[PDB]
């Protein structure tokens, strides 16, 4: 249907990785999506894989898991023959180069030996690129096929494993089991090869080294050894500094979510300035802890550059000096320079190889514990309508018996009734007969299919419809029967999407009645012989609990001729039941029918009793750091290559008398050259470092400016999680990400041109051959970078399926092996395990696919390089010929950096442009304009006009206030009261300027606060909110912020409130620490601390929202009490609901729509039979 | 993506380079 190319091409095909080429080309021009994938190879597939490994389980069991490794052993041991030979062609450049250089120096010699040579050295390099990269493809695929068969055990061991085992461990550990333990055998897989390859590579490396110098060669050997333990003291010392600004991000994170959630009071109490400083505070204490970091990285990037100069001169200053008569030849230090190089990748490698083999070995001891548990025996119940004879069952394997000596025999299509207290092994019994408990003693059998209802439901997250079906054929007739019977029509008509929706696990959230209604219809619609219900009976109320027990379970109900033995703690259904069992601390005290065993008076009677964006991180950092860090990188490259053009002018100098003539002169301005080199390394590096700190501060500073700046209609169209994903994620990538990505990306970028300087300086003719071999490049990392995120996309997205799917398994193992449908669940697995590795395996071949293409463009430069130089032999001398070569060699590494750092640079960028993306949005005006700045006039009077005021909630929607013309004198007490969605909620809005004026005028004290500025106008006015929420922090900084006031005064506002009995004596006074929007105090507290806060102001005018909603009834009395005596000489505009608040005011002012319909006082308009008459009779108070 | 190392490993040393 759509097969994988590689089985369906050619040798040389498969050897370059040709087949994929038509998947990348494409991947460029449209976006690859789950569908346009190929099909897994049959050998790939989970149902071949899989059972070859448990098959090898049960064999080597049997016997009494490094052993059962042997399964994947005969493919993994092909990978030793190419990693052995890879090893060997390795050391083939400088032993070549040793021949090349000798050639060039030695003019008395047949030309065509030259050309011979540098073509044995490409064909050599050639050979050495396609060999290894045939031995990572089979490396990559074995580990890829351990994960597809380890996955594939877990999950048939979970079913079959017993209670006990399970009680062992967590459901998080299971799963991590799966998700961490797996995964690391796939990495195992390729890097296990180095554990032998590695040491062989260094023992080789040491010996070619020892015969090119002598035993002066340690001296260098010791250096790169001596990098190894300060790269691992400094790598420790980095992860103490990333834990402790972890820890500090999640305080400024959590802050964020409160002001984010609550800006809307936040926006009233004209409090954002206060809480911007608050987040800067905890921002500058984790800003420390990454400048800590920052000087840290530099000696990083520092050791790095200078090493392999460090290496070179350390070895050449022991050989030079010791003795005269050791004569510095181009044969010998170049040689020695590229085997070095070669003998560095090995020592690095190997601390990440066994620190990796080690947490393997963890991993490796968690598998064989959880597959070697002991599964439920099979056979206890023989499965040949139930019947038991002296059955004793324990929950683990040697434990007190939980039921012992039951004997009960249920006749075919029988109601029974089992009964009791709580702990009576009554719950037990059910789970004893589904083959759950272990067996001591007796004989036990249910005949035909069974259906099971849990106690706690268990509902997998698919569509409603499908999970009743829960894998069978629709019956539409029979499927609307079993629903109505259910009384699930109710439900479902109320749930948004209705007939088919989504699950409380991951989408709509179902009540505990509704969750055992599903359940209960889920065993009907199956439609199995036997049924166990274990206590359906959790509904709302006992007339649904009728309704459902006498359309379903009773004998005029769905199963009339069907086995239903039911457990209940109810005893209203009792009487209609067949035959009743009572349990006693597990043991059947008395079996018997409702009539017979009351008569008896037994137990049971006892029972009922963009370059734009590079261009804005530039002005960040600052233009002064972003010059002097670009100057000084340029600095470093320049010494860097004049180094090592000076080194290839010493070896190319007569000797006199044994003797080198002057070397201690050359000697000293190569070691000052390094000095010249290495300060320029941690230069630029601190500058870059120093930098990203100084753009992190000023993104952070700007975007939580530009947030406050923004009205609250933002807040209402903008998602939550879109504002915090962007603090938290685009901020740590700004932080840690760019910084260190900008100079690894520069870093490679011109060692690459660096390298093509070399080339050109010896051979001029090189020209040619660059822009071929460019345009090549340029082309292979297009489709590359394109198609490679598209798949490694694809492949992240559908992992997370299988953990999901694996976690609800875990849940209702009880149920799956209850209606027997393992076997679906298996398939089920196996799809989606198959549906991750079909984005995986694409994922690779791309990695494979550009390090062919890269690696032959590398043997190209060198190729060419090599060639040139035998071309023009009689112009050229030895060290240039050395130089251009030892450097050519080195290409193939940078441009695998550059590609990738090319990619990562390119996803990173995109992170800077979204933390700048609210800086064009709609701002709310000037906060203060001081210029026409309000005196100490407004609280003389406290006069409210408004003058035909009219809102709209949207900006382009009809008018939710209109014609709004009223008159209030300073010091009346207002009441505004209407119906539901009327829009009296609005005009406090209006009010504090929230959203402004649609049209009209609305002035304070003869002065209009639509020109003044909104704090001016914010702090002269207080509000009292519907839920006030509290601040995470000091009662102290909850009460005053700034902290402006006596401590006296916040005690006095205290004592007035009547909350002085509240924290009076407690060890925290002032400063008791509250957190989760005021968790830690009751309803009634809230109101009264939202009262102190206005009681502090002490403002003259003053609004209330929903005062008397939901209240107990003690701090309704002591808010209306306080604002008679206190607030007696102060304007009040009351936002109530209740009459009762309302009736006490001199006026009050009623509207239904968006007009103001009445006005006057409340004793006037009751007699004038106004729409206030209307409203206080359809309240109820007259 | 480690410490004082720009050395090109084609291996996935537990992945999340």
């Amino acid at each position: 249907p759509n097969p994988c190319p590689e089985s369906s091409a050619s040798f040389l095909s498969r050897i370059t990785f040709w087949w994929i080429t038509g998947m990348m080309v494409q991947g460029y021009r449209q976006p690859l999506e789950s569908t346009d994938l190929w099909s897994l190879n049959k050998e790939d597939t989970s149902e071949q894989v899989v059972p070859v490994l448990v098959k090898n389980w049960k064999k080597e069991c049997a016997k009494s898991f490094k052993v059962l490794y042997k399964t994947f052993g005969p493919y993994f041991l092909m990978s030793f023959l190419f990693k052995a030979v890879h090893d060997l062609m390795m050391f083939a450049g400088p032993e070549i180069l040793k021949l090349l250089i000798n050639f060039v120096n030695d003019k008395k010699a047949p030309e065509w030996q030259g050309y011979f040579y540098t073509a044995l050295l490409f064909i050599s390099a050639c050979l050495q690129t396609l060999v290894l990269h045939q031995y990572f493809h089979i490396c990559f695929v074995s580990g890829m096929r351990i994960k597809t068969a380890v996955i594939g055990a877990v999950y048939r061991k979970a079913l079959v494993i017993t209670n006990a085992a399970r009680k062992s461990s967590t459901v998080g550990e299971i799963v991590n089991l799966m998700s961490v333990d797996a995964q690391r055998f796939m990495d195992l897989a390729t890097y296990i090869n180095m554990i032998w390859s590695a040491p062989l590579q260094v023992i080789l490396a040491l010996y070619l080294l020892w015969l090119n110098l002598g035993p002066s060669v340690l001296a260098g050997v010791a250096v790169m050894v001596l990098m190894v333990p300060l790269n691992a003291v400094m790598a420790m010392k980095t992860k103490t500094y990333q834990v402790a600004h972890m820890k500090s991000k999640d305080n400024r994170i959590k802050l964020m979510n409160e002001i984010l959630n609550g800006i809307k009071v936040l926006k009233l109490y004209a409090w954002e300035l206060a809480f911007k400083d608050k987040v800067l505070a905890i921002r500058q204490e984790e800003l420390k802890v990454l400048k800590k970091s920052a000087y840290l990285a530099a000696v990083g990037t520092f050791t790095w550059v200078c090493t392999p100069f460090l290496v070179a001169l350390s070895t050449f200053a022991v050989y030079v000096t010791v003795d005269e008569n050791n004569i510095l030849d181009a044969q010998k230090a170049f040689v020695s320079l590229a085997l070095f190089n070669i003998l560095r990748f090995p020592l690095n490698i190997l601390p990440m190889v066994i620190s990796s083999i080690v947490q393997a070995s963890v991993s490796l001891k968690r598998l064989r514990v959880f597959l070697s548990h002991e599964d439920l025996d099979p056979d206890s119940i023989q499965r040949r309508s139930i019947t038991v004879k002296n059955a004793t069952f324990t929950w683990a394997r040697n434990d007190p018996p939980t039921l012992h000596g039951i004997t009960f025999s249920v006749p075919e299509g029988s109601l029974v009734a089992v009964v009791g207290q709580v702990g009576c092994g009554k719950s037990s019994l059910l789970s004893a007969l589904l083959a759950e408990m272990d067996k001591v003693e007796g004989h036990v059998t249910v005949k035909g299919s069974v259906a099971y209802v849990p106690q706690q439901a268990w509902i997998q997250n698919i569509s409603l419809r499908e999970n009743i079906l829960f894998g069978r054929q629709l019956q539409e007739r029979y499927y609307k029967a079993v629903v109505e019977a259910c009384a699930l029509l109710p439900d479902l008509e109320i749930l948004p999407s209705g007939d088919r929706t989504e699950i409380g696990e991951k989408g709509v959230n179902l009540s505990g009645g509704q969750k055992q209604r599903v359940s209960l219809a889920r065993a009907v619609y199956c439609d199995s012989d036997v049924y166990l219900l274990d206590d359906p009976l959790s509904a709302v109320d006992a007339h649904v609990g009728k309704h459902i027990f006498e359309n379903v379970i009773g004998p005029k109900g769905l199963l009339k001729n069907k086995t239903r033995l039911l457990v209940t703690h109810a005893i209203s259904y009792l009487p209609q039941m067949d035959v009743i069992i009572v349990m006693s601390g597990g043991k059947i005290s008395e079996m018997g029918s409702y009539q017979e065993l009351l008569a008896r008076d037994g137990a049971f009677a006892e029972f009922l009793r963009k370059l734009s964006v590079y261009w804005d991180y530039m002005k960040a950092i600052g233009l002064f750091i972003s010059f002097l860090s670009i100057f000084l990188f340029l600095c470093n490259h320049v010494a860097s290559l004049v180094s090592n053009y000076w080194l290839s002018l010493w070896t190319d100098d007569p000797i006199v008398n044994g003797t080198q003539e002057h070397t201690q002169v050359r000697l000293s301005v190569y070691g000052a050259l390094g000095i010249s080199q290495g300060i320029t390394v941690f230069g630029y590096s601190m500058a870059v470092s120093i930098g990203g700190i100084f753009a992190s501060r000023r993104l952070h500073l700007d975007l939580l400016h530009n947030v406050l700046r923004s009205p609250i209609s933002f807040f209402e169209r903008t998602p939550s999680g879109n504002l915090v994903n962007r603090f938290s994620k685009e901020l740590d990538t700004v932080d840690s990400m760019i910084p260190q990505v900008i100079k690894m990306f520069m870093g490679s970028l011109f060692n690459v041109i660096g390298a093509c300087i070399i080339i050109l300086l010896a051979t001029p003719m090189a020209a040619v051959i660059i822009p071929p071999l460019g345009l090549i490049y340029f082309f292979v990392q297009r489709f590359y970078v394109a198609s490679s995120r598209q798949l490694k996309r694809l492949e992240s997205v559908s992992r997370s399926p299988v953990y999901s799917h694996f976690n609800e398994t875990l849940l209702g193992v009880s149920v799956i092996r209850a209606f027997e449908e393992q076997e679906r669940f298996i398939r089920q697995s196996d799809l989606k395990v198959d549906e991750n590795q079909k984005a995986y395996y694409p994922s690779i071949v791309a990695n494979r696919w550009l390090a062919v293409r890269l690696e032959c463009v590398g043997n190209c430069i060198v190729l060419f390089a090599s060639l040139f130089a035998v071309i023009s032999r009689h112009s050229l001398s030895a060290g240039l010929v050395g130089l251009s070569v030892s450097y050519s060699l080195q290409v193939t590494t940078y441009l695998n950096w550059l590609v990738r750092m090319s990619s990562e640079m390119e996803t990173n960028i995109v992170a800077v442009e979204r933390l700048k993306e609210y800086s064009e949005t709609e701002k709310e005006a000037p906060w203060q304009i001081q210029d026409m700045a309000p005196p100490k006039d407004w609280p003389q009077v406290g006069r409210v006009e408004f003058r035909d005021y009219g809102l709209r909630y949207r900006e382009d929607l009809d008018l939710v206030l209109k014609h709004i013309n009223v008159t209030i004198d300073g010091g009346e007490k207002v009441g505004i009261v209407g119906r539901t969605g009327a829009g009296k909620s609005s005009l406090t809005l209006g009010l504090f300027r929230i959203k402004e004026s649609a049209e009209g005028e609305i002035i304070i004290d003869d002065i209009n606060i639509a020109k003044i500025g909104l704090h001016d106008l914010r702090f002269k006015i207080t509000i009292i909110p519907q839920d006030p929420v509290l601040f995470s922090g000091s009662l102290r900084m909850n009460l005053d912020p700034f902290s402006q006031y006596s401590d006296e005064e916040v005690w006095t506002s205290l004592e007035l409130a009547h909350l002085k009995g509240f924290v009076s004596a407690l060890p925290d006074k002032l400063n008791h620490e509250c957190a989760e929007g005021g968790e830690n105090l009751s309803v009634g507290q809230r109101q009264l601390v939202c009262l102190a806060r206005a009681l502090l102001r002490k403002t003259k005018i003053l609004v209330l929202d929903e005062a008397t909603a939901a209240v107990d009834l003690e701090t309704d009395d002591l808010i209306q009490s306080t604002i008679r005596t206190q607030f007696d000489d102060c304007t009040v505009l009351t936002i109530a609901h209740r009459l009762n608040t309302i009736m006490d005011y001199t006026r009050v002012i009623v509207l239904d729509k968006g007009e103001i319909q009445e006005w006057g006082s409340p004793s006037d308009l009751l007699q004038q039979r106004g729409l206030f008459y209307s409203m206080a009779k359809d309240s109820g108070l007259v | 993506x480690f410490w004082g190392n720009l050395h090109w490993y084609y291996e996935q040393f537990d992945s999340t380079c």
